[PDB]
């Protein structure tokens, strides 16, 4: 679920750039470390915003739930789900420098009014065939600000030449293959026997 | 045991200054109803007033059942009322109750921008006449869809100032700007809260206090190249908006190097007040 | 589900302004009682509830212009009077509506501290306050 | 006397928005005074939850309607001690 | 040690500089997301429990 | 609105230089007195306010030539003799004016350290001292 | 006393007709489990559509139903009365169930766009 | 619960449904371990937690 | 099974109020009556039960504006007569009802001692009676 | 309803000052009286009161540049005769007014202690008075 | 409750007291009175 | 550590050299905001309260 | 901190990637050092000391 649910904020962004009558901004998804790459990548990341996934951690107060389902007198034995919360950055590499700062003010205030996304919230569309898989989801978006320590982290595994640029935290991907281990049949009948020690 | 209750609007005071909602030259009066709006998000009485009930009245207020309400540019009174209905009090009210609010201020450089001359003057509103010992000439409280500001016309001097400040029973530590005292009865329809019947008004009614913004002469001091200049007329102050002066023939006696120069507007924190023109001083 | 998180919250205290950087404090807390005699085949102690106990809530906000409030409750003191107030601290969601509330009654302050003046950093004026109370229930449904 | 306290509670909230965060601050008020007056002894019970229950709030007092004509609904209950009347006093003589 | 943060993500190769902050940009919308009326009654019921 | 920040102050102590380098110590505290009787329904304790306290109260500065200031306010004590002063400590924005201002009654000094002495860094002199007082009152408006 | 109660549920043993009864005349188990249901239906309204910054409004034709998953797609002119000038470059959200308006002839759901 | 506790009457959830469940005799599946009368009943309470129930339902 | 507690208790004592922060001395004590004769084989005394003894119970509780009920009972002594009352003590369960009660017969005032005064002292003024009785009775059913 | 603390107080004694570090001794007793005759069924005595006695009130304050006073009224003594004053002793309120009054009868100096001198110690002189007197009444109204 | 003092302008100074070179400042106090009169009134005690 | 700082800032590749510290450059414009005029009348007025 | 590490040995330039942890591969040659007899006679002497 990691490209559907970035594909869906994809269009999320450019369908506000609409309704704002700005017919020269797009956000695109590809990876900030081959814009200047020189090879056969960077003709399409240019003047253009540029989406990208910088890190994966994993949430850690619902690792240890269980995920058994019961019904009628029968149990059905399934693996616990996987929950993963993402890094994100929006980069902006337009032709004027003056044109950037005026991009990275629009998303700031998008997220500013905007933060919850559902199935019934959203306008992508439904009928297109690579979204074939996607039936219920709801995320958050939450902007974050590092410090100077952190930028060089950050910026030290994509080249070591900075651009505009925010960052946001995205929460709760689920991921489970819902795949069955076993069957058994409940507890009916108990037998209990005593002797004297 | 159930208990059931129901309020509705009494009373509503527009409360409005100049200084605050004018920009430059363009007065609020005047302006249309998005500029109106426009302004009107960027203000707040209680930046620079404070108003409040004497002890008098809020006795008074709880025993029937009159509630004080506020909004950056206003205040609301609300009244209990039967149920079942929408104009009839629940208590009785009386032609010749009334209530006193008091005014005082928050904002130390209210006399440099606000044109009133309140050395040593009590300042007065109400709905109806005063009987005071010194003669005297009298006019309301305006209304809502009434043009004007506060002027000379709402202040007391000498016994007429000591008869209402005994009146209102104040505090030895003074500090009052001025009074406002409200009767159920005035002294027309007009100006009235309540009928001949004790019923409420179906029209709410509704007054306006709005105090004028001063002008003056700006000065700009060059002491580098050692130069002064001074506008040709006088211009408001304001806080929020800007005057642009790009033109020699704006200056009297403008510089060899005008080209180069601009010139900022003043702040409102000093200035000089004579009898004839006052002076902003800016320095370059 | 969804966890909650603890950015988005607000204070109820008889002020003006509801915004605080940090809260801490929220506590609750029973001491123990202890019994043996010496018939007994176990060779440890067994264990009973006794006196309750409450902590101070410390509360942390920034300095403006104009706004004296921390030291207007604290000048009510007049030897063992005070203006008691009660106290509701709420966590929010999204469209800013309370999920988990801390009711407390009785609240009056004991310390209030201001900010240090330094001159090399870029920093900030925090002031900090700690409140004493008389009992805190949570509610969450 | 205890509608005078929670009368004076409730009228604060004239003029406010009818939402979760009144019905919250609305309910702690009244029920702190309460339970000072189950400390002091005037009502019965073990622990204030027997002594006592307010509510409110949309579902609970209130419906869409409610909040349509601006109305807040407030429910409570007491549990209130009662006096003794009658002192019989039965007499005989013991049985040895 | 701030410096060697700073321009490395320029490069790192440092020219004649002056650093600088800024207080208080302001980003708002300003959009409505609801409209309600206020209270204007208030209804107490009591029952002896 | 817009927060305030510590970089910038005075202080008024009855010498020749008011700029200092750092200031701690500006705090009020009350002591707590509690009570419970045994026929209590609750089994914890009811809470009043007691005796007041006050800390001391930390300036420093650097070293100058020619500025013996500390020195000649602690050579003024004689037995149970000092002399007491009032002290004005003041918070400023960018035209210079006061903003939030700390009124100190009746201080006088006890500790006065000197700089250490290095040899291998590269540092200034720095001396500081400790103030007792019976009392502060803020204000801001 | 506290009341709260939205209803009751009473099941007894034989009932009034033998297929909602839970046992046979001879005390036996039915052979057949009992199975009974109960089933809430959801409520429909009218959408409208508030742009403050545009200054128009704008409604649906036609009530739809309020569902916690589902998603209804609105996107011709003659789906509204009244639509905007400028349609084409609109989005239309579909409501939540937080805010209603309940009277005796339709029900309305307020979108602010 | 009274009731049930004396006939063995258990109770038992799953998301779509409820489901009792009684003792038998050992040896058959129809047979109540205890008798049932005719006028018995269980009766059960509902409530709601869920405050938007009125809004939607 | 576990053991009582001691802190939730109240005393009926004829006066208004039943809180109490003290309560000691519920002791009761018999003489021993020894003897041996000159031919016993053994050369230890025989001991048999002598006459009855009861100590004196003390009180102890805040002290409170206008209850001046200590001072009024003890100044109803005059000359060989004094108001005497029954006074009955008893420990609490979690319902507030008796569990362990002692009864005391024909109780009066022999002392009272009134608080100290500190001029740095913190604390709650605390003030104590002594009585003098005929008799105790314990129950516990 | 809280209880009253102890350390704000005022003392009247016939001398210049008012203030006072310590006042103890403010105490009531009386004597028993015991009886048995030998046909009763119990083996207890039957008690009742005595006569009435007082004890020693007992004043600490520091000790101030010409300020003699304690002296001065102690070397009024002459033989059998010495200066009696009334002794008022209040425990005040926020406004300073008296809540609680112990008025004392006929007192006179038994006794005067100076201050011991130490080399090494760091304290306030404190000197004390104990007197005798003729009677106490408690007001609490 | 014993004393005020006001100092400043906007509460004790103008425009024009900063062009004079003026400085106000005002003051409040709070000061005991003596008693000089006691009056003694006798009489029975009813009983 | 540090002169791992200083050459990462200048390309990486160092070459003989000696560090120094500078003492105190002034920067001041020195121009005038305000002019007033000083204190030389005082007036006090009492009141019993 | 971690991915700034492990990127900077493989170029500095990341791609999108997973890690994973593998649990006990054995290494073990199974060659034999010695072979002796075990112990199957004990002999013990006293003395007085």
């Amino acid at each position: 679920m990691i490209f559907e649910v970035l594909k869906i904020l994809t269009d999320e962004v450019n369908q506000n750039f609409k309704g704002l009558e700005m017919e020269d901004s797009e956000v695109v998804l590809n990876n900030v470390a081959l814009i200047d790459s020189q090879q056969d990548v960077a003709t399409e990341l240019q003047n253009k915003v540029i989406l990208s996934m910088i890190n994966l951690r994993e949430e850690v107060t619902m690792k240890n739930f269980p995920n058994n389902v019961l019904e009628g007198t029968k149990v059905t034995y399934k693996n616990p789900k996987l929950n993963i919360n993402l890094f994100l950055i929006f980069c902006a590499n337009r032709t004027g420098y003056k044109k950037s700062l005026s991009d990275l003010s629009r998303i700031l205030e998008f997220f500013q009014h905007k933060s919850v996304f559902t199935q019934s919230n959203t306008s992508f569309d439904r009928d297109l065939e690579e979204m074939e898989n996607v039936k219920n989801f709801r995320f958050t978006m939450e902007l974050f600000t590092p410090t100077f320590e952190e930028l060089n982290y950050i910026w030290g595994t994509l080249g070591g030449r900075q651009y505009p640029s925010v960052f946001y935290k995205l929460n709760l991907i689920v991921i489970d293959r819902d795949a069955t281990t076993s069957e058994e049949g409940v507890i009916t009948n108990i037998h209990r026997n005593y002797e004297t020690l | 045991m159930q208990v059931s209750s129901s309020f509705r609007s009494f009373l509503k005071l527009d409360i409005l200054h100049s200084y605050f909602l004018n920009d430059g030259e363009k007065d609020f009066s005047s302006m249309n109803e998005e500029e109106s709006k426009t302004q009107l998000k960027s203000y707040n009485w209680k930046d620079f007033l404070e108003i409040y009930p004497s002890q008098k009245t809020s006795h008074m207020m709880r025993g029937n059942k009159i509630f004080f309400k506020s909004f950056n540019d206003s205040i609301i009174l609300a009244i209990k009322v039967e149920s079942g209905t929408e104009n009839q009090p629940f208590n009785e009210l009386y032609e010749d109750e009334s209530m006193t609010f008091l005014l005082s201020l928050k904002d130390q450089y209210f006399g440099n921008y606000t044109d009133l001359d309140l050395a040593d003057q009590l300042l007065y509103f109400s709905n109806k006449t005063p009987v005071l010992p010194e003669a005297f000439t009298f006019k309301p409280i305006d209304r809502i869809n009434q043009s004007g500001t506060v002027g000379e016309e709402y202040l007391y001097e000498g016994e007429n100032k000591k008869h209402l400040l005994e009146e209102a029973h104040l505090n030895p530590g003074g500090g009052v700007l001025g009074i406002i005292q409200i009767y159920m009865k005035g002294d027309t329809p007009v100006l009235s809260l309540i009928n001949n019947d004790g019923t409420l008004k179906n029209s709410l009614p509704h007054f306006k206090i709005h105090f004028s913004n001063r002008k003056s002469t700006w000065k700009y001091i060059n002491l580098k190249d050692d130069f002064e200049t001074e506008t040709k007329k006088d211009y408001p102050l304001t806080k929020f908006g800007f005057i642009l002066l790009d033109k020699k023939s704006d200056f009297i006696s403008p510089p060899a190097h005008f080209e180069k120069y601009v010139f900022p507007n003043p702040d409102a924190r000093r200035i000089k007040i004579t009898p004839t023109k006052n002076y902003s001083e800016i320095f370059i | 589900s969804y966890p909650l998180s603890k950015f988005h919250f607000s204070v109820e205290w008889g002020g003006t302004k509801i915004g605080f950087t940090e809260v801490s404090g929220l506590d609750l807390e029973t001491e123990i009682i202890e019994y043996r005699h010496g018939a007994s085949p176990e060779y440890s102690k067994i264990k009973m509830p006794g006196m309750q106990k409450f902590s101070n809530i410390t509360l942390k906000r920034g300095t403006f212009k104009s706004d004296n409030e921390y030291f207007q409750w604290y000048n009510t003191i007049n030897l063992n009077k005070v203006e008691r107030r009660d106290l509701t601290i709420s966590l929010l969601n999204e469209e800013h509506e309370p999920v988990v509330t801390w009711k407390v009654k009785n609240a009056w302050p004991l310390k209030v501290q201001s900010t240090d003046l330094k001159g090399d950093g870029n920093e900030v004026a925090i002031e900090s306050m700690e409140l004493a109370h008389e009992g805190l229930v949570i509610q969450n449904e | 006397m205890a509608e005078e306290s929670i009368k004076k509670a409730t009228e604060q909230f004239v003029f406010e928005p009818n939402d979760g965060n009144t019905w919250v601050r609305v309910r702690a008020m009244i029920e702190n005074f309460l339970i000072l007056q189950w400390r002091a002894g005037a009502l019965a019970g073990a622990k204030p939850e027997h002594a006592f229950y307010v509510k409110v709030g949309l579902g609970q007092t209130m419906t869409a309607q409610d909040i349509l004509e601006g109305n807040m609904n407030v429910e409570i209950g007491l549990a209130v001690v009662r006096p003794a009347e009658f002192i019989i006093l039965k007499f005989s003589h013991k049985m040895q």
